């Protein structure tokens, strides 16, 4: 993601008395001179927003150099990548029998090694862009690189889902904290619907994990979602809708959570009963509210960031085509509907 | 000491009290500070005085 993080470190300062004569200034500029770009106590830094705190220019005591120090702690717009996440963007310089070495392109600099499997060799090769998934903890942002080194693989969506069964309520003071993911999805709301209907179209029609006929998976304004034969008896609902309304106290959150395949994963809908009849293969998940609420959240907040990261990659048509043999692999991963 | 025949460090009989010092084949150590720090606490701090 993006957010922001405080950090403490101590700078060397070879000229204190030039320094001193504006240490505001100085202090920002050394700061982004050493951070800016660069990885830092598990996490990479983007940005420098300000000094939040700093001590008095020491003069170093233990050598005769005449030179100073001093004790910062800033505040800086950082990026830290999650486990298992899915980035839309990667451009593979080296495709070797041992492993595969990309780089992400659209987000921030960071390199993806795949370990070499036998089913990746013969298909991957050096000029394409892909969307990958990520891991488990595989993120190791180790001090002083460019980018966060993260093993992946090729991305294909999946078929399966989770059930979280909750049994407290989700609280007014929690709705405010995730008031901020809710205002995240409204700017990537936002931000998606400038593009053009063709390109979010065709990505959401090749990643739905299931096909359908054309003109039925997308109504923007309202996201009232496919309109396949009514497959369920239950309406799905919007998370927007119910988190302002659990603002004002009106619904209870308490029952079974469900986000099955069909269900769009780019939009707010979601499933919620109050007996288990949802057809998953594991067994749900007994949790709060809090904690459903945020993976929901989250995991809609990903899959915007997918989509608008695909459309935004692929501007033209021409480059559709040169990476349609990806969109085929995926395409083959597709369920029909013989159910 | 400008004389090249001299070998020997020269100092007034009135300073071997510091020393506990006599001039019967005593040898005595000798550095000079180049830091500027350490030049000025030698003239400062540890001058005879
Ligand atoms: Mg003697």
């Amino acid at each position: 993601m993006i957010d922001q993080k405080i950090f403490e470190t101590t700078l060397n300062i070879d000229d204190p008395t030039n320094f001193c004569t504006n240490v505001e200034a100085h202090l920002l500029k050394e700061l982004e001179n050493i951070y800016v770009g660069k990885c830092f106590k598990n996490s990479f830094i983007l940005n420098i927003t300000g000094v939040i705190q700093r001590s008095p220019c020491f003069i170093m005591r233990t050598n005769n150099s005449g030179r100073g120090y001093m004790h910062v702690r800033f505040s800086a717009v950082v990026s830290y990548l999650n486990a298992f996440d899915l980035i839309a963007a990667v451009k593979i310089i080296k495709n070797d029998s041992n492993i595969i070495l990309g780089e992400s392109l659209l987000t921030e600099p960071v390199t993806i090694v795949i370990p070499s499997s036998e089913s990746q060799n013969n298909v991957a090769e050096v000029g394409q862009i892909v969307p990958v998934q990520l891991a488990n903890s595989s993120v190791y942002y180790i001090p002083g690189r460019q980018q966060a080194s993260a093993t992946g693989s090729i991305f294909i969506p999946k078929h399966t889902f989770s059930v979280y069964h909750v049994q407290e309520e989700l609280t007014q003071e929690q709705a405010l904290n995730l008031t901020k993911l809710v205002n995240i999805i409204e700017m990537l709301l936002e931000s998606r619907s400038k593009k053009d209907f063709k390109q979010i179209c065709f990505f959401e029609k090749l990643y739905y994990t299931y096909s359908i006929s054309s003109d039925e998976i997308l109504d923007l304004k309202i996201w009232k979602g496919p309109k396949g034969k009514e497959m369920s008896r239950l309406k799905p609902c919007n998370v927007l809708s119910f988190l302002y309304d659990a603002l004002k106290n009106k619904n209870s959150s308490l029952g079974f959570w469900a986000r099955p395949p069909n269900l769009l994963k780019s939009s707010p809908l979601a499933y919620q009963q109050d007996q288990n009849s949802f057809n998953a293969t594991e067994l749900p998940i007994i949790c709060s509210a809090e904690v459903m609420f945020v993976t929901l959240l989250k995991e809609i907040i990903n899959y915007l960031q997918f989509i608008n990261d695909l459309c935004d990659t692929f501007n033209n048509e021409q480059l559709i085509k040169r990476h349609e043999n990806i969109w085929m692999l995926i395409e083959q991963r597709k369920i029909g509907h013989d159910f | 000491l400008e004389n090249p025949k001299i070998s020997t460090f020269q100092m007034n009989v009135s300073a071997c009290a510091w020393y506990n010092a006599d001039f019967d084949g005593d040898q005595m150590n000798l550095w000079v500070p180049w830091s500027v720090m350490s030049r000025v606490e030698a003239e400062l701090l540890c001058s005879v005085r």
